């Protein structure tokens, strides 16, 4: 259930981040998953497939203040409740 | 224990600038050939005084003469432990006249 | 105590002294011979040490010569040792005359 | 340890020879002194391997950066290495 | 002619990753403070 | 955005992209890359080329005409001109 | 009460990354103002680009510099400080 809602990249970058943010809650998908596991897997995935300099977050309450290239910042929601950003720099 | 050093190419470096700029093409004239060398030997020395070595010695020496149907050989040999001491030498040659320095170093202990 | 401008000059005495010849003709009417090569090279060597014993100086000497056929085949001549500062080191020499292309390298050390 | 000359930080001794040594030490800052200023690329080296070239032997080579780092085999003693104000400057030449 | 050489130049490169490894006390052992 | 010109019927200017796009990804250092390139072209067209390779750079040499191949390779720039 | 839980600088740099955030602990109560504290004092200090975030429950990936990096706990805050240009 991806609720993407911020924007700025290419749309098929678009579809990729989210195939590769639900390939994450596949890999982790327990009551004993962390998020950072995911985490390290959607940077590393991202890193190896589009180039490097990414940078993956998780979480559902907080508030980060980041540097980011420009069409290459994603943020979204999640029916589960799993805010996620990611953003090369 | 050195732990400022020598290294040949910054008394090279002395050596080849006091060349250029103080021989600036000069003929052998045979009444001052030993005291231009007499000359340019202490400026030289003068410059490795600044050459920033504490103990290490120098044994400045210089050739100084003219080219004419003439074929010559110079050569010296090294004789410390390659650790420590070092040596440095330079040519320079014009049409006519040919002046060569060759500075040692030996560090004290 | 001495110097090896001067140890050039006496190797230079006998070299010229022994085979060197002012005018320039004799010097090709003895060209290089396979018979007469080896009294070439002892004799050059032997009044070579004659020169140096000449010399009452303490150090101690040795010599190698080399004696090259011609310019076409190439040589490289290379010395190093291991000796003290102060009072020891070396001496090489090329010479040419017409056909004979003679080298010679001494050593000199203290004691 | 890089020892302090009247220009910069030079690696002493080097690999170079001084009239070309304190050309260099003079004109690096000298050129970048007198209209030129660090926004600039490599308008910079350009004017230094010419001014180089006019005086000194005709080829020459210039690397300056805030990172770099190089082996190589050259001219003998036409190695001139200097950080100045936390920038490197490696010239040599080459036949 | 001329002799030649071939001075190959480089650049110096200093690079390695570690893992952040979120909460799981200030002091190690808990009973001292209990 | 930039491509200096070369001779036509498109003999090296089609060779230079071709080669030069395997070299960017078969190699890190630039040493490897601009070598390649470069002792490929000798080996078939000319006696010396040279080449440059790096993000940022400005240069200016002399060279023969039509023998002077500048492009913007992805993030990189590669130059390449003949002379000698 | 700082707590480093991954850091990479000198025991110096690491010591002024624990007193620098408990200075700004002292003077600034949002974490947006302590963390621009921190990170324009050590880009004073230092020359370069630092990036700091501070949060509570928070994971991120990040290249960083050689020993230019602290992931750390100063009282109950998660303060992640490290260099990039």
């Amino acid at each position: 259930k991806a609720i993407i809602n911020s924007s700025d990249m290419q749309g098929d970058l678009l579809q990729e981040a989210q195939d590769v943010i639900q390939s994450g809650i596949e890999n982790n998908s327990a009551p004993v998953l962390n998020i950072e596991a995911a985490c390290k897997y959607i940077k590393e995935n991202l890193d190896k497939k589009f180039g490097p300099t990414w940078q993956c977050i998780i979480g559902e309450g907080y508030a980060y203040d980041v540097t980011v290239q420009n069409n290459t910042l994603l943020f979204m929601f999640y029916n589960g409740n799993l805010a996620v950003l990611i953003f090369k720099s | 224990y050195i732990k400022n050093r020598f290294y040949p190419s910054k008394i090279q470096k002395i050596i080849k600038e006091l060349f250029e700029d103080r021989l600036k093409g000069v003929e052998y004239d045979p009444n001052n050939a030993n005291q231009l060398s007499e000359r340019l030997v202490l400026e030289l020395r003068e410059k490795i005084k600044r050459g920033k070595v504490p103990r290490y010695k120098i044994g400045v020496q210089v050739v100084f003469g003219e080219i004419k149907g003439q074929g010559l050989r110079i050569a010296s040999k090294c004789l410390w432990d390659v650790q420590n001491d070092n040596y440095a030498s330079y040519t320079y040659t014009s049409e006519k006249v040919y002046c060569t320095g060759i500075v040692f170093g030996c560090y004290f202990e | 105590e001495y110097i090896s401008e001067e140890v050039q000059k006496a190797i230079d005495d006998s070299v010229k002294q022994v085979f060197g010849i002012k005018d320039d003709s004799s010097q090709v009417t003895i060209t290089y011979n396979k018979d007469k090569v080896n009294l070439w090279t002892q004799q050059i060597i032997d009044y070579t040490i004659r020169g140096l014993n000449k010399l009452g100086k303490h150090f101690k000497y040795c010599v190698t010569a080399i004696l090259q056929q011609t310019n076409h085949a190439g040589i490289s001549v290379q010395i190093t040792a291991y000796q003290d500062t102060n009072t020891d080191g070396s001496l090489i020499q090329c010479y040419e005359i017409n056909d004979i292309y003679a080298i010679v390298s001494v050593f000199a050390m203290a004691v | 340890q890089y020892k302090t000359f009247m220009g910069a930080r030079v690696l002493w001794p080097p690999e170079c020879a001084d009239d070309i040594l304190e050309g260099a030490i003079r004109e690096t800052q000298d050129a970048l002194k007198k209209f030129e200023i660090a926004r600039e690329g490599q308008k910079i080296a350009e004017h230094l391997k010419k001014y180089m070239d006019d005086h000194f032997d005709p080829y020459w080579h210039v690397f300056f950066g805030k990172n770099f780092g190089c082996q190589a085999v050259h001219n003998k003693n036409r190695f001139i290495y200097f950080y100045i104000e936390k920038t490197a400057f490696l010239m040599y030449q080459t036949q | 002619i001329a002799e030649l050489s071939e001075h190959s130049v480089n650049t110096e490169r200093v690079g390695m990753s570690h893992k952040e490894g979120g909460w799981p006390f200030k002091k190690r052992i808990e009973k001292d403070t209990s | 955005i930039d491509m200096p010109e070369n001779s036509e019927m498109k003999s090296m200017k089609n060779d230079a992209f071709s080669q030069a796009k395997f070299a960017v990804e078969n190699y890190k250092f630039e040493n490897k890359i601009s070598s390649h390139i470069k002792k490929f072209f000798d080996e078939k067209y000319g006696p010396n080329w040279h080449c440059v390779v790096g993000k940022h750079f400005n240069a200016y040499v002399s060279y023969d005409s039509k023998n002077f191949i500048f492009f913007y390779e992805g993030q990189l720039a590669i130059l390449l001109y003949r002379k000698g | 009460q700082p707590v480093i839980k991954n850091s990479d600088m000198s025991v110096e740099m690491q010591k002024e990354v624990e007193e620098v955030a408990k200075k700004a602990i002292d003077y600034c109560n949002t974490d947006k103002e302590i963390a621009t504290f921190i990170k324009d004092d050590f880009r004073s200090r230092y020359h370069g680009t630092w990036h700091c975030i501070v949060g509570r429950n928070f994971g991120s990936f990040v290249t960083f510099e050689r020993s230019y990096y602290i992931y750390l706990y100063v009282g109950q805050l998660a303060i992640l400080l490290f260099k990039t240009g």
